[PDB]
């Protein structure tokens, strides 16, 4: 489609049949088909979790201009106390987790192989793409077009810019993500990452 | 204490090496004026000794008997800055540089002369192949995954 | 199938009993060393499916768990004891030299039979109450023995595993303390210190 | 002129220019950061 640098040629394995596809790839880590049908499931699952990574970040740290609820920052979290101990969450979610990512694993190998419940052999889900199960996946039946996955794939690569600055914002300038926002609103031209 | 071994901040030699240290360089001082440029040099040469004796003191060094830093290599987490990370450093600028190499290499292995392309440096091939390294531990595993790595 | 999705082996065709295509780094590709193995898998889950019964029975009518019953003959005199009551042969020389000879001659009478389909399942006089009669009946069962042998396998994995990181601690004792509070008495507290 | 730039992409000269640079580099290294035993990162 579009040209992520006007004046150059795009890559010939890129031929614009994937969804959100600007021809951008200088140093060609996607020659090999397989490195590309890889990458994309990998690109897909990266984004999909920073989207909610960054969503729960900032949200949660918005409630002081509203000042409905009270809750720590998102690196002051994981100190706090819960019902259970660290040891046991995570023993559960690495337990529950496995199981998750290797049926999902068996996909990208054989395709189509994964998809009847293993338990109530009477359900299954619909085939379809690699990437985007479906069926029970989208309970309101909204249409997949191309349009709505490249919509999707630019909202991930934003988040995971989004992501990459909250981690190193917070590094250097030891707050939060909301705090620095403010503060480069109230003084523009003097509060940016050259402090003077 | 690994080893038998102390900490550079409590031992007792590493302070008299300094002082032996600052006492022999300011022994020479006394030839030359305060205003003149050798005492200068000398002035900084022992504030040099001086921040690099703090330094060592700072950074949680073992001395032994002689008051002598150790470096510890087994793996312990309260030493991993003495191997692990300049070691982990080295490793992936040597597997730029290789891979970097391996790719140019290749890359000219079709032409009709490849000794040619060998003395005399294609720079602009060269120049785009050099950023591709950045990134040689990807490139590297998945080759070996698609076994394209070992020739046939 | 053992995974979903996998291909299975070519030597692995599913007819045998209790074959579920499970052999990932490939020890069965030699037909004369995967007849072997299969002898051995079913002469391990037998023993182990007799462990389990007298590692639980004796600890929870309050006998001790399955490692103290071993320390006595560390000590020099020791005196075996059997429901409460010494045994009078209990000696630690008498009790080897019995141990030794009498299993030494039934293993060795089962190392002398060629034909391989006895070597796993004999029949003859080791079946007194006519269970093997019905072919049909007797695939089900092989299904029901292997299927229960990798489980009691598992189970003597887990009693073994479980006294390392609760030293002088019985099976039981360990679901005792893990029912009271079962959200911090739990592996996760072994894995991360 | 493209004889003299074909001299300039000879073996020599371009190793010479290479390590030049990467001595001059690690030089200001060191002068900036002198004595360096561990890394304290
Ligand atoms: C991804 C991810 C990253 C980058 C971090 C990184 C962090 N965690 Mg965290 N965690 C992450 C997922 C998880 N953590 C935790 C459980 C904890 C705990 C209990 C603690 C952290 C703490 C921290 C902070 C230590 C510096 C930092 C913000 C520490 C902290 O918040 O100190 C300021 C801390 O005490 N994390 C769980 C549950 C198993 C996670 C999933
Ligand atoms: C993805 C993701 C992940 C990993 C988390 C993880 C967490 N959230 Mg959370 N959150 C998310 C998305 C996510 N959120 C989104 C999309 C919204 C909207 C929220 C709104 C939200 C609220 C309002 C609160 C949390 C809280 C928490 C923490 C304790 C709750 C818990 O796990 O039980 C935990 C670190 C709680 C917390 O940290 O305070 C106790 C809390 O009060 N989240
Ligand atoms: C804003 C980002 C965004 C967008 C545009 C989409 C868009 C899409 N997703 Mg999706 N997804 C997202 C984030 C997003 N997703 C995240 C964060 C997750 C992880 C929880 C998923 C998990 C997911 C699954 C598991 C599946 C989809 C599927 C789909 C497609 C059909 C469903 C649909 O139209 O939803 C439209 C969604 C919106 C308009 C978002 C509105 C905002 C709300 C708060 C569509 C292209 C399905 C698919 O392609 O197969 C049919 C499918 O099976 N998504
Ligand atoms: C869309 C992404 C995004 C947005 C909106 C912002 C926005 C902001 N950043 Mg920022 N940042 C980002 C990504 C982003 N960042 C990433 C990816 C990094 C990692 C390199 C950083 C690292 C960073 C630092 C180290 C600092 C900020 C700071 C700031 C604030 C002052 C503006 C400034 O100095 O710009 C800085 C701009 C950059 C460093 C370039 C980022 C790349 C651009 C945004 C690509 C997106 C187009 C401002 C709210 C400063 C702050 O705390 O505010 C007071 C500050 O000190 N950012
Ligand atoms: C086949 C494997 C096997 C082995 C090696 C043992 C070995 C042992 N059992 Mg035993 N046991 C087994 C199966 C086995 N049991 C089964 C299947 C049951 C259920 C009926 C029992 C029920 C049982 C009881 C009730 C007691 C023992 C006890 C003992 C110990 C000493 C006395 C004894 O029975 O000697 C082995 C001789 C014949 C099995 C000895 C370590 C005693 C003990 O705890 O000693 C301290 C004891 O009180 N066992
Ligand atoms: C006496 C004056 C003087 C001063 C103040 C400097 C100062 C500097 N030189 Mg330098 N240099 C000088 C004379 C001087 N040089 C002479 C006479 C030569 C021989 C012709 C060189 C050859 C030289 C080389 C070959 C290199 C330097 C580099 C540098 C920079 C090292 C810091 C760095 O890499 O950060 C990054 C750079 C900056 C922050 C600003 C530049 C620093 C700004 C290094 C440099 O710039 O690295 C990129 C470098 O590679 N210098
Ligand atoms: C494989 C052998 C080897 C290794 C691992 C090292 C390692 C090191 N040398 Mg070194 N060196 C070597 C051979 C080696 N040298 C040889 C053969 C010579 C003689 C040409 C030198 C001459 C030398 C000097 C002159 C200096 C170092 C310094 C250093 C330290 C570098 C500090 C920094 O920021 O960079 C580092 C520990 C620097 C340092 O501060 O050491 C503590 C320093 O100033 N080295
Ligand atoms: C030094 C400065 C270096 C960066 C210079 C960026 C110049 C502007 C071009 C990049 C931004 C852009 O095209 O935004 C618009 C793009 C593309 O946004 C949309 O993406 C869709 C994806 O299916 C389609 O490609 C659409 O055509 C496209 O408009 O935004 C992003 O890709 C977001 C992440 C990257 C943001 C910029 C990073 C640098
Ligand atoms: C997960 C990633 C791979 C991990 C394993 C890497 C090694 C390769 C697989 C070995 C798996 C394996 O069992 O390989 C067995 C293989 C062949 O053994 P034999 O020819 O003796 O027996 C073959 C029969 O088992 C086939 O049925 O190699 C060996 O001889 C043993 C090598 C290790 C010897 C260790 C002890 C040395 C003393
Ligand atoms: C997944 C992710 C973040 C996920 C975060 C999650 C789930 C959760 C976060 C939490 O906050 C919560 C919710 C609650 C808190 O209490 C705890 C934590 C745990 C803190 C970020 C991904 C982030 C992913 C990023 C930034 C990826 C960047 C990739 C780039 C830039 C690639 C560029 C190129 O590859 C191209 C495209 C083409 C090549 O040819 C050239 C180059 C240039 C190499």
């Amino acid at each position: 489609k579009g040209e992520w640098l006007p004046g150059l040629a795009s890559p010939d394995y890129l031929t614009g049949s994937l969804a959100g596809d600007n021809g951008f790839d200088p140093l060609g880590l996607a020659e090999d088909p397989e490195n590309l049908k890889w990458f994309v499931q990998a690109e897909l699952v990266n984004g999909r979790w920073a989207m909610l990574g960054v969503a729960g970040m900032l949200l949660p740290e918005v409630f002081t201009k509203i000042g409905i609820i009270n809750v720590p920052e998102w690196y002051d979290a994981g100190k706090e106390q819960y019902f259970a101990s660290s040891s046991t969450l995570f023993v559960i979610e690495f337990i529950l987790f496995h199981y998750v990512e290797i049926r999902r694993w068996q996909d990208i190998k054989n395709p189509g192989s994964v998809n009847q419940d293993p338990i109530f052999k009477q359900y299954s889900l619909p085939k379809g793409e690699v990437g985007y199960p479906g069926g029970i996946f989208n309970p309101l039946n909204f249409a997949p077009t191309q349009e709505a996955k490249e919509k999707e794939l630019a909202n991930g690569r934003l988040a995971m810019l989004a992501f990459l600055g909250f981690v190193v914002q917070h590094n250097v300038t030891g707050k939060g993500p909301f705090e620095n926002l403010l503060q480069h609103l109230s003084d523009p031209w003097h509060n940016t990452i050259v402090q003077t | 204490d690994i080893s038998g071994l102390t900490p550079c901040k409590d031992s007792k030699q590493f302070a008299k090496r300094e002082k032996q240290q600052i006492k022999k360089l300011e022994s020479s001082l006394k030839l030359y004026a305060p205003e003149s440029a050798p005492a200068l040099a000398l002035n900084a040469q022992i504030e040099k000794t001086k921040r690099r004796f703090d330094n060592y003191g700072k950074y949680g060094l073992l001395c032994g008997s002689d008051g002598l830093p150790h470096l510890i290599v087994n793996g312990d987490q309260r030493h991993w800055g003495e191997f692990i990370t300049p070691g982990i450093l080295f490793l992936y600028i040597a597997g730029w540089i290789g891979w970097v190499g391996r790719s140019y290499l290749i890359a000219i292995s079709g032409e009709k002369k490849p000794a040619m392309k060998e003395i005399i440096i294609d720079v602009p091939l060269a120049s785009r192949i050099i950023f591709r390294g950045f990134i040689w531990p990807v490139a590297a595993y998945r080759e070996f995954l698609n076994g394209d790595l070992i020739a046939k | 199938h053992w995974m979903p999705g996998e291909p299975r082996p070519a030597y692995l065709d599913g007819s045998a009993p209790g074959d579920f295509g499970f052999d990932p780094l490939g020890l069965g590709e030699v037909p004369a060393n995967l007849e072997r193995y299969k002898e051995s898998e079913l002469i391990h889950c037998r023993w182990a499916m007799l462990a389990v019964p007298g590692i639980l029975v004796p600890e929870a009518l309050g006998y001790g768990n399955w490692v103290k019953a071993q320390e006595w003959a560390a000590l020099p005199g020791g005196q075996a004891t059997y429901l409460g009551n010494p045994v009078p042969w209990g000696t630690l020389p008498t009790i080897l030299a019995i141990e030794f000879l009498a299993i030494a001659f039934v293993e060795h009478q089962r190392s002398m039979e060629k034909d391989p389909e006895k070597k796993k399942y004999p029949g003859g006089a080791f079946d007194p109450l006519g269970y093997s009669k019905d072919p049909k009946k007797l695939e089900e069962l092989k299904v029901k023995e292997i299927k229960n042998g990798r489980l009691a396998l598992l189970a003597f994995v887990g009693f073994c595993v479980q006294q390392s990181a609760y030293p002088g601690t019985g099976p039981l004792e360990n679901l005792a303390t893990h029912l009271a509070d079962p959200w911090h008495n739990n592996i996760g507290d072994i894995v991360i210190p | 002129m493209r004889d003299l730039k074909t001299y300039l992409s000879v073996a020599p000269v371009l190793s010479t220019l290479w390590f030049g640079s990467l001595a001059g580099l690690l030089i200001e290294i060191n002068r900036l950061f002198p004595d360096a035993l561990t890394f304290p990162f």
